[PDB]
DNA sequence: TTTTTTTTTTTTTTTTTT
């Protein structure tokens, strides 16, 4: 819903441009935003803010809906194929739009390869399992490689030039820049249709930006704000969100019950914010193991997927 | 599948669906056993 | 309960009833429990009219002293909702209790949302088996509601999936103000049809980000106290079970080593004092989970083991052992 | 079990119970030892 | 790169610039990449002045989005440094890539320092033969640097030994603090004159002894993370190829029998994630050595054989076969 | 190959490049199939 | 012309060795 629909009942274009400069680009963003943040905007009065809130509430519903209608609505949600039948079976058709998916594991587990595969496959038509929309990439480690995108698009028969042109790329150098890039991303997705957002990696900058136990609270709260903004963007635009995370080995071997001494970074905030969590491990050769850790609707299981020059796929009999 | 399956605008353009939801919400409770 | 329409006596106009309904008061109990200040804050209400309304509400709703024997025999007839697990049912002494606040806290993948779904679907079965025979209301603050689980569990209990889905109301909150405002709509809805369960998953999710810094801590705590007071008042009015979900964080200050668990729930003292019963959840082996009663005015401290299967929460099987 | 066990309407609809409560409250104290 | 002197606009004084230079920031890119907190904590800068500096830096260098095609065509022109061996060039798809972190890990006597010595010379030959046409910087933490090898390698490539020795800067670190502090002088040196290669051999030579025990592990890991992050800023600023050498350790706990190699590089998750590319070295027969790619965002896993001779690292000869 | 390929000064010196990037980012989405 | 009252309220993990 365009924000220009708010140009009624004494609302001035200056108010709309101020809201756009403040990061709000759609009526849904205005509706979701609380009154406190609206009051923080310069040149906005309490009565004008109340009028804006009422107008937004009129445009988008916020009441109670029966479970049957919600179920039939979610039954039509778009799922993006990952190029592997095993992954699609484990995720029940692929990654789900409007939800946060996290991939965690050690290095050389192919998380970036899966991100590239998702970025390229978001452009193929729906009947094959795509999303038919542009992709947005935020890189925090300088590991983006367009060669993989070109090769994988060659696998799917897409035009490499169009595939490269339909993918937007950006790099963040600090936590503040990473948070600030979200405003530009929201503006771009308001001006044109997108389907996928990829963040690799979320916790790379926070490890060095914040120092000591004294700054732990600030780092955790900044991460919470970043994930809240990501979730707001996700349910505002309905695009899939994928984030990658690192791991750390726990020195204290007190919890010997868990055979794996590696746990993802971010702690409780990171664990609670993410809707779905997938852990990655390395097998033999090009094979890798993917395990669902947390999911509101999926059982715990494992799958095997291989990485080849054309991207992520099902393991071949030669690898068995 | 639809481009705007979860978009709130889909609910805005169908007042009949909202009326049906409101009617079903306040209809008298019954035992859900055949 | 007592409908508010009984207040249309002794010169009370229907416009006053409309004003009260618009102000959030929908039952005679709501008028009786409301203090003088809140009534005076309503536009178009005179002091004499407020006094007359208070007198009429007190006449209909008894508010005096009652001997403990009658209170005991009254509480002995409360409806308790089964959780689908006999091991967990024994610890609760018959299941969750209507007219009370139950809180579940723990880390992720501990099955709190699964238990909430099981309670939401089991409140419709006949009470002779352990149900409540009423509609359920769901408020989601994390976008984690999944009707597929409800359909599966309803299939487990031999219930019609269509009616089970139709008997559950669902809503999502995007900010603290909207979450608080949804209670008005919930109260309006329950005044027309019989409900038995209200679930909030999760209470503390939005307040963590909505209020920023140490300076805004007081406002956040005041808002949370207001929300919990509203929940308690609603439960008292309609006598429905209330279940809330809470998150947990690790206390970095490892100076005290007496408690082996370095994780404590979010909410501070307000959540601890307001909630009536508290249950902590931990992950066991496989699909098994551990539940522990932390605070309860009637139940002793103990632990229990349950499990999660495709058909919901239940007792662990010998295969998992 | 009753759907409105704790409802105030149950107490309001039974004046005899209220009269019994009032009578028991003001009855003289006795030692509860048999 | 844009010099910091261009920043003295719109009320910016020379005193602020000299204070920033004393603080370690020598380029406008350093100011742009610097977070607001770190810029503000420096004494002598106001919040408004810091905001003005950030705005000017954002104006000078781009920080927004860009299409993938333009990034790909820009990356296609990146300079790769030849290593003197055709097998290694084929394995790496051109040679050592500038602007990325390359790690060489393996046992002793495997020739890790030989590749660094070869790159110290090949970084000065003209671009047409895979060179860099820039000065080299060397950081030594084990007392292994030997100019004789550099002279021999320069003789192999036909470069003047005097010019080759004069075009390379050498420094030695004695502790972790000195190792980190050397980067401050290195940034100024590379800002005053053009450089193309930085070599660190080895990164964890001092960290193993400086920090001991489980209590000091967190501080050591954090210090290593800060060192690698500073290296990443430096590489991004100047676009010079960064090469680091690492040692190996034998895992006593043979629980993970799936891995036939009982030796793994030290550093843990920080070292694993920080490095963009990782190459493992093993000893072959005679002068032959085996190089294997472990982690690479764009290269497949493979192995190759390279020989070491008096003139440096090269392709194996038929006599050594 | 260029000595200042990945340097940020290259983009700042070509405003036409930035204008083309902005125009390409804002063009409407099309299916990348011939 | 006179003549003060009276506190609230918690956050939040890190990290291998041999
Ligand atoms: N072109 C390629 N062809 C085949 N395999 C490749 C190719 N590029 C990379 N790989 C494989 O992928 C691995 C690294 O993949 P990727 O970078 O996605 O891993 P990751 O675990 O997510 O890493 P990081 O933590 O560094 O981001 C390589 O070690 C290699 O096995
Ligand atoms: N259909 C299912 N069959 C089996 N296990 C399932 C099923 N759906 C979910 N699970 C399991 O239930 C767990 C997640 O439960 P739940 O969503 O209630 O988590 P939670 O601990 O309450 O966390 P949250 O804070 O994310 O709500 C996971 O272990 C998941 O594998
Ligand atoms: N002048 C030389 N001519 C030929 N071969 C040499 C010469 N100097 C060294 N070597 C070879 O190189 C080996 C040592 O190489 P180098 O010091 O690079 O190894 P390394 O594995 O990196 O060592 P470290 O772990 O001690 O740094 C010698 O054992 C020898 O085989
Ligand atoms: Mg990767
Ligand atoms: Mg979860
Ligand atoms: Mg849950
Ligand atoms: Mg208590
Ligand atoms: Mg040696
Ligand atoms: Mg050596
Ligand atoms: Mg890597």
């Amino acid at each position: 819903v365009p924000i220009e629909k708010l140009q009624v009942n004494g609302i001035t274009m200056a108010d709309v441009k101020k809201l756009r400069e403040s990061g709000l680009h759609t009526a849904e963003a205005v509706a979701y935003a609380p009154r406190k943040d609206l009051l923080e905007i310069k040149g906005i009065s309490e009565a004008k803010a109340d009028k804006l809130l009422n107008e937004a509430a009129r445009l988008v519903p916020m009441g109670f809906v029966t479970a049957a209608d919600f179920h039939m609505r979610r039954s039509e949600l778009i799922c993006l194929t990952t190029g592997s039948k095993n992954l699609d079976t484990l995720l029940g058709g692929g990654v789900e739009t409007g939800s946060i998916t996290e991939l965690f594991g050690e290095f050389r587990t192919g998380k970036s390869q899966l991100c590239h595969t998702l970025a390229v496959t978001c452009q193929i038509p729906l009947d094959i399992g795509g999303g038919e929309g542009k992709c947005l990439y935020i890189d925090t480690e300088g590991t983006f490689r367009p060669v993989r995108l070109v090769s994988i698009a060659q696998r799917f028969g897409l035009d490499p030039d169009d595939a490269l042109n339909n993918v937007a790329y950006a790099r963040a150098y600090n936590a503040d820049h990473q948070l600030r890039l979200l405003d530009a991303a929201a503006q771009m997705m308001s001006e044109s249709r997108f389907s996928l957002i990829v963040v690799d990696s979320v916790m790379a900058l926070y490890r060095t930006d914040f120092s000591g136990r004294g700054e732990l609270s600030a780092r955790q709260m900044h991460l919470a704000k970043f994930m809240r903004a990501l979730q707001r963007l996700a349910d505002q635009f309905g695009v899939a969100v994928v984030v990658t995370n690192q791991v750390v080995a726990q020195v204290d071997g007190g919890m010997a019950f868990n055979p794996d001494p590696k746990k993802p970074i971010g702690g409780n905030i990171m664990a609670h914010s993410s809707t779905t969590r997938l852990g990655f491990k390395k097998g033999k050769g090009c094979q890798r193991l993917c395990k669902v850790v947390d999911s509101p609707c999926l059982p715990e299981a494992e799958c095997v997927f291989a990485i080849y020059e054309d991207g992520v796929g099902d393991p071949r009999e030669e690898d068995e | 599948r639809r481009k705007d399956a979860l978009s709130a605008q889909r609910l805005a353009k169908d007042p009949t669906r909202l009326s049906h939801i409101q009617y079903t919400l306040r209809r008298s409770f019954t035992v859900p056993i055949k």
